């Protein structure tokens, strides 16, 4: 034994009475040794958040190359836009709705043990951290083309296969009658349309793939759709495993879209 | 439709593999029940003209709000419609016994069945009735074996799990 | 080492590898009939037949001619 | 998607009837050699190191103009990814011998393969004598007759086992003419 | 860990469901093949050292090449790290044994052993030449059953074809 | 994630040792139940639609504020959003049953859902008792005590497996309150 | 354990097993007349290496001209790679009656010999020729009616498998016929 | 492909802006080695044929090792297939030293190199001996200038550092 005696030290959390306390002394007595654990694991996956989206641009740049798929611009200064649009949205998402905060949580602790094969240390990864997971799926699903900007339509009948769905999933969007705060185009006055400017632009050159690049993306995201929705719906894979752009548009998320 | 075998090979090329040494322990097991169950299939085969009238007139037996007019249950042939309706729910949970696993029930059964039985109001009470009806009697030493009289309801309470 | 020799020719047929490998076999009975003999012992070593290149010219010599293509 | 148990039940379906014990005996022999059936896949993932790697050398030792300056597999990027062309064939093959039937087969992979193939110049020609390399190397392994490696299993008849991957490898033809 | 076990519940977890009954076939498979696979592994554990002594002298045999200078084996504690490098498989294929499936091997011992074995010049044709020798001089009547005889020799190969 | 046979050689991995006949064979007991306890999770996904409509309407029958306005559980929505939480938690232990081990629900399930509950405004005194109300339905079927229902099982005891339901339950509301 | 000892050939890489004094009794219970049997091989490979030097000599003692320039017996490396696949044929064909089976035989040594030969330029009449002499060489060990050698048996026929092995060497002639 | 042109001309299109001043200074540097380099390319493009030889001949003292049966040298086929082999790498330092980059050799000698080499068993610790042989043999007085051997031995020193 150590000493004299073994009691516990002062630097532990959870030791003081807490019981007929003022409101300015019980938060001080609940939070008394827990406050730097919080910001570990806050700054912890942060980096995660700023990890996998690094190692999927790697695919983006191949060998030191830029490929036609970064193209954040197209006139003079066309990313300026850009800039503001993704970034004043990216607060937009973060004054959400109460019930789509866990939402979104659930389900980014979802489909991600889905996409990672049987790898037991990245699922233990993916439950801890909340912005890994929210991370993982936009990495992967840009790297590999399966959106909704690269899958276009080759026959005459995907166009409707197309909009049939998604006006159907724009019943996310908006949730009766009125729209959302998730769903805006802008808020400046020309952002509306500079919105649309650009959303010609990247629907365009990504239409002027390789056919190595088409004849690779026209598979994975057929099979991306068979373990995301079509668990065992073999009518839906029945159009899924032939038509890869219904397995494509559909997004795995609750985007609110 | 999701069965035993199909299953653990949908789940093999998610990972993008080939089999896997527990991937064949999976097989072995339905051999282990592809006599136990099968003998529960072949009940069912000659016997469903016989179970198709008996259970039909039994959910009849219940609502008598149906025998007046105001329902879709007015006239004779509705009631023999009724029992093609019994024909189909018996017509795949025959199926499921021969392949294992709950592919064929949530197809054409589970499935979509709460539009055209709630916007065209033929309520699943009345159904579950049904398929009670042919649950409250199963006489395990008799009609098949023990193994058999155990799993037979185990499909049969499915669509009550589902539907109500 | 060994070399090469290989005009891919019956390079489908026996491949690099599989190429003079066979059994080999010892043998060593009882030592006395009907009772029973822990010495006794039998190999069944897989070993590479080699080239054999010293009595390969003893048994040219006393049979032909120069043999010096 | 659908196995040999569901294969009669595609039949089944359309029938306006059942499937009771009209059909079962030919189930209940698929039964009888179920033991059988998981006895001769177990050759096939045993030799995964040398079912592509062979056949890719099957067609050099015979048409040595696909690695030629205008070659389709020329460099590294080509033809690495064509062990990854030509592995995958013998994934969703050993999927549909656990099933009994090519309804893993022809609709996962080969739905269309002749818009993949001829929209890259891929040869079409020396693609099927890439199939019969490994077609000739399934029914070796099937049977205990490889010269290199035996394998120790219960003796029996499996010419039923060894007819059929050989009638799965017919249609990857089809699908590719 | 990639088990049977798992396989079914990860599928039961990615549809929304419940467990259903076709995946109680493949835990019915599992309790059949559990016994002709536990006595594999239990006499794996009293046999590991004298099998992973006498499969790295045909390591050595096979390729004599390695004790020169600049190869992997030029000097005593890495001729030791070479028993230990392949104690740690013999060990992992003990460990999936009595798991039932792939699951420890090729996430501990697999995943990741491409990149470092390159990376310090160690070639894979001695790493796979030491445990064929072990798959191959163990007779299936000799030393354990008809079945386990078939069932560990089906994961000592997997390890062969995942690095070849 | 990590089941029964997983978690018996994840703590045997820190030992750097084998796994040979001392814990082994408390391992091939729990294969000797495998088929009681395929006859135990049986007895739970059988019953799944009663028994997640029966404690919604029972938890508000001890406490009738949580239907009144400003309720948790006031409105349409907040019960048809509360009947779809209510077998997430049961399908997950259920999991836990077939897996033999409760590292399904608590990584997936109570993965901070304290958390998400204080994010929301539900109550966690009756979050407690809506699943000890859920927990006794669920040894009173893997021991055939229910009143209204009888499942044929062969003569055996069932206090192998009545605490370890238990034992998936009380992990419940112990860390998501 | 016969499938054991052909486990030690057939697996593509060299491994080594024997027997002792416990199951040299297990060979005897299996394999009939193995007292006979293992008198019988090993009255072949105790003078194999006598027995190939007669059968290449007496190829040129009835057609000298393979020792002509030009010919196939000349360039010695050429002559020793005769000598060399003169008793492979030995080993394999001891490995025959070991076995009881010419099934090994086959696959690993049979197999694509009468297609190596006509493309390396080996006449094949000669061929025929040399192990004709060998199929006259092996009936006066067992029968034990050689002229210049005698070994030690206990008494007895051994006619059975002097036949045997008269079966195994038109194998390999009409192999290569 | 990679050089000093290319690489910032697609920084010009993926911002979307024009030609900028910093990439117009960015060929300048291509010309301070336009007659510094392009003298290695027309030196080894006429002294390949004898260093074919030399550098083949260099893996195989040190892997005698490899020649003999159930490895890469199993028979002459890799060379007189192993000799071409080696002489595609240095035919893309012509194809490298002569553009400015390192594109003939990171999308066409190293993309995929390591997977073939796995599954066709070519030890990559051969190439290793094979072509940094001529990295020990470099003489800058009597050969070519140290601007050739800042350069030419810069290149091999990127493949080494690819194949390992
Ligand atoms: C009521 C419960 C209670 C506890 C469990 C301890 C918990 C505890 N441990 C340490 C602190 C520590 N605890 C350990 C212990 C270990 N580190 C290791 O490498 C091993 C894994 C393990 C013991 C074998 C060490 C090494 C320190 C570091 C002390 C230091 O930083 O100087 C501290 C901070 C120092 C302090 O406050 O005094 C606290 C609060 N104290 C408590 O009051
Ligand atoms: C921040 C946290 C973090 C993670 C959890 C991992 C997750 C992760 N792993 C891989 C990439 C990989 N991950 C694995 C790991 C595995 N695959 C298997 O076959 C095994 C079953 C399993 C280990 C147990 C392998 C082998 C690759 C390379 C193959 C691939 O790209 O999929 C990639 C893509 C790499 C790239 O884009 O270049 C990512 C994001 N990486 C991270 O940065
Ligand atoms: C055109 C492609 C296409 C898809 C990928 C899915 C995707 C999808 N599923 C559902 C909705 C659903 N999807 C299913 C899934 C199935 N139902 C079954 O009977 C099968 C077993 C299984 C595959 C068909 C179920 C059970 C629901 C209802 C539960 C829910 O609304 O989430 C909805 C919203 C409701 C609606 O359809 O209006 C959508 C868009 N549906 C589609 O129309
Ligand atoms: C394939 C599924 C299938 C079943 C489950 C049965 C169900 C069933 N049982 C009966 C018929 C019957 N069912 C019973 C009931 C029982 N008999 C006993 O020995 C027990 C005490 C109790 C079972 C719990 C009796 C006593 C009769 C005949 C007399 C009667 O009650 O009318 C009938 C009416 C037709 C007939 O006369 O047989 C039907 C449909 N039949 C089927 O085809
Ligand atoms: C593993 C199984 C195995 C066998 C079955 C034998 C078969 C065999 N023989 C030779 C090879 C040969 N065999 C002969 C033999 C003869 N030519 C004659 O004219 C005479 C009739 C006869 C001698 C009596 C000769 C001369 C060569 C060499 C051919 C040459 O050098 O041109 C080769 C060389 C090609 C190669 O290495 O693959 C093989 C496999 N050896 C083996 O390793
Ligand atoms: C592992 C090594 C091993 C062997 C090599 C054999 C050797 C061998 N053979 C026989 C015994 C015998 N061996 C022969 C064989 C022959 N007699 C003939 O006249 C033929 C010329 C020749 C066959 C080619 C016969 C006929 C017998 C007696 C019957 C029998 O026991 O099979 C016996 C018993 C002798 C005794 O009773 O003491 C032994 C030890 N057995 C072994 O265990
Ligand atoms: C053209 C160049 C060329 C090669 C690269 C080899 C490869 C090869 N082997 C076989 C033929 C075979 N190939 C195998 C393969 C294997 N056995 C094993 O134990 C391993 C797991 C695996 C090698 C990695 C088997 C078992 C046979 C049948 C027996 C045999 O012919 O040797 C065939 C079939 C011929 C056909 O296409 O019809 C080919 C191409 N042979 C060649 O002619
Ligand atoms: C979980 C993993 C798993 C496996 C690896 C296989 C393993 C396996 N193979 C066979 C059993 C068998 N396998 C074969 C097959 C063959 N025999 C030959 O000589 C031919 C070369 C080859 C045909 C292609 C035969 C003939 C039997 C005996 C059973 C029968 O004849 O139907 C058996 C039955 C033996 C018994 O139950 O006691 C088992 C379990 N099954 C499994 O469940
Ligand atoms: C968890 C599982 C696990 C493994 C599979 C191994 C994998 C492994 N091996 C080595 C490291 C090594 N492994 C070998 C082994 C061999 N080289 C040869 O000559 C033969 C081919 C073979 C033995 C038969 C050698 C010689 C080294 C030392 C190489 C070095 O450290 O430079 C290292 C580097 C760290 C270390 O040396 O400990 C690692 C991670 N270690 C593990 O912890
Ligand atoms: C005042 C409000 C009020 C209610 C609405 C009911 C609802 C109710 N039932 C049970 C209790 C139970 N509920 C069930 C469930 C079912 N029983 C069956 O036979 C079917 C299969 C299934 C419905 C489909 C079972 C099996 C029990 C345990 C046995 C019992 O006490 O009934 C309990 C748990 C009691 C406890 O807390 O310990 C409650 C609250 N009871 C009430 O006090
Ligand atoms: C695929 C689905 C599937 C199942 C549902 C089970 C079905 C099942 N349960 C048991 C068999 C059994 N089941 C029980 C269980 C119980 N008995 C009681 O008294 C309690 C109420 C309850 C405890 C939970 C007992 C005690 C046995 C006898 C076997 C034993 O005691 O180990 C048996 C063996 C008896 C026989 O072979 O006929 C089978 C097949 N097995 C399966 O393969
Ligand atoms: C748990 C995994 C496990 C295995 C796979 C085997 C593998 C194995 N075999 C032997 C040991 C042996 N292995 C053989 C080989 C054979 N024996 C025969 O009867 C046939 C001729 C041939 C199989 C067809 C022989 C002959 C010995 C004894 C050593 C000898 O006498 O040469 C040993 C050393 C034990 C000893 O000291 O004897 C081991 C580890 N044993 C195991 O514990
Ligand atoms: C120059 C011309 C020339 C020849 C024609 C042959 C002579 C020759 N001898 C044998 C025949 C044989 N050769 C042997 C072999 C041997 N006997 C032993 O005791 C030794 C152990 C071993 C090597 C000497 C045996 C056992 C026979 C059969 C019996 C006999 O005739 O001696 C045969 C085969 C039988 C037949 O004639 O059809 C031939 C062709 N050798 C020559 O050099
Ligand atoms: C333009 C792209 C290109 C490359 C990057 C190289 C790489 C390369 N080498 C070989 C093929 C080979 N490469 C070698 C060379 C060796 N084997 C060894 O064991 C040693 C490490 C080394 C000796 C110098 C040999 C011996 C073969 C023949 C093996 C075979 O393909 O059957 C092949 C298969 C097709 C072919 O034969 O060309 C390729 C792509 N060759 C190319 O055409």
């Amino acid at each position: 034994l150590t000493g004299y005696d073994s009691k516990s030290s002062p630097n532990f959390p959870n030791r003081a009475a807490t019981r007929e306390r003022r409101t300015v002394s019980f938060n001080a007595r609940v939070a008394r040794n827990k406050s730097q654990a919080k910001k570990i694991l806050e700054k912890a996956d942060e980096f995660f958040a700023r990890s996998v989206t690094m190692q999927y641009k790697a695919f983006a740049c191949p060998n030191g190359v830029y490929d036609i798929q970064c193209t954040e611009g197209t006139v003079k200064g066309a990313a300026y836009e850009k800039r503001a649009m993704a970034v004043s949205a990216a607060f937009r998402a973060k004054q959400a709705s109460p019930a789509a905060k866990a939402r979104a949580l659930f389900e980014n602790r979802r489909h991600a043990i889905i996409a990672s094969h049987e790898c037991q240390h990245e699922e233990d990864l993916f439950v801890r951290f909340p912005k890994l997971s929210a991370a993982y799926m936009m990495g992967k699903t840009e790297a590999m083309r399966t959106c909704s900007r690269y899958v276009v339509p080759d026959s005459l009948e995907e166009e409707y296969m197309a909009a049939s769905v998604d006006r159907q999933m724009k019943e996310r969007a908006c949730p009766g009658g009125v729209y959302a705060s998730s769903c805006v185009e802008g808020n400046a006055k020309g952002q509306a349309e500079q919105a649309r400017v650009a959303a010609l632009a990247t629907a365009f050159r990504s239409a002027q793939k390789s056919a190595s690049k088409t004849t690779a993306e026209r598979y994975s995201s057929a099979a991306y759709g068979r373990d995301h929705f079509a668990h065992g719906c073999s009518y839906e894979e029945s159009v899924f495993n032939t038509y890869p752009a219904t397995a494509a548009a559909m997004r795995s998320k609750s985007y609110n879209y | 439709m999701k069965s035993v075998i199909t299953t653990v090979v949908s789940a093999a090329d998610a990972a993008g593999r080939f089999p896997s040494n527990s991937d064949l322990e999976s097989i072995q097991g339905n051999i282990q029940r592809s006599a136990a169950r099968l003998e529960a299939a072949e009940k069912l085969a000659g016997n469903h003209e016989a179970v198709v009238k008996e259970a039909g007139d039994a959910c009849f037996a219940k609502y008598a709000y149906l025998k007046n007019p105001g329902e879709a249950g007015e006239n004779q042939e509705k009631i023999n419609k009724c029992y093609r309706d019994v024909d189909h729910y018996m017509r795949l949970v025959n199926y499921c016994l021969v392949v294992g696993g709950t592919g064929p029930l949530d197809e054409w059964g589970i499935a979509g069945a709460r539009e055209v039985y709630r916007t065209l109001n033929l309520p699943t009470s009345a159904y579950v009735a049904s398929i009670a009806y042919t649950r409250d009697r199963l006489c395990v030493p008799r009609d098949m074996s023990a193994q058999a009289g155990v799993e037979f309801s185990a499909y049969l309470d499915y669509l009550i799990n589902a539907l109500s | 080492e060994p070399e090469t020799l290989d005009d891919a020719a019956y390079q489908r047929y026996f491949p690099a590898r599989i190429r003079n490998k066979a059994p080999a076999m010892e043998f060593r009975r009882p030592s006395f009939a009907n009772t029973e003999d822990p010495s006794a012992y039998f190999m069944l070593q897989k070993e590479t037949v080699p080239l054999r290149m010293a009595l390969a010219e003893k048994l040219l010599t006393k049979l032909g001619r120069k043999g010096d293509g | 998607m659908l196995d040999a148990f569901s294969r009669v039940v595609v039949n089944s379906d359309a029938k306006a009837a059942y499937v009771g014990g009209s059909d079962l005996q030919a189930l209940k022999s698929f039964i009888a050699d179920g033991n059988k059936r998981l006895d001769a896949v177990n050759s096939i993932v045993s030799n995964a190191s040398c079912m592509v790697s062979d056949a890719v050398s099957g067609m050099i030792c015979e048409n040595p103009g696909l690695i030629s300056p205008g070659g389709n597999c020329y460099t590294n990027r080509r033809m690495a990814a064509c062990l990854r062309d030509g592995e995958i064939i013998l994934r969703y093959v050993s999927y549909a011998l656990l099933a009994g039937d090519a309804s893993v087969l022809e609709d996962r992979c080969l739905n269309g393969l002749k818009e993949t193939y001829i929209a890259l110049g891929v040869p079409t020609n020396s693609s099927i004598r890439a199939v019969s390399i490994m077609k000739a190397q399934a029914v070796a392994f099937i049977t205990n007759t490889a010269t290199e490696r035996k394998m120790s299993f219960a003796a029996g008849d499996c010419t039923s086992l060894a007819s059929e991957v050989a009638s799965y490898f017919d249609r990857v033809g089809a699908a590719i003419s």
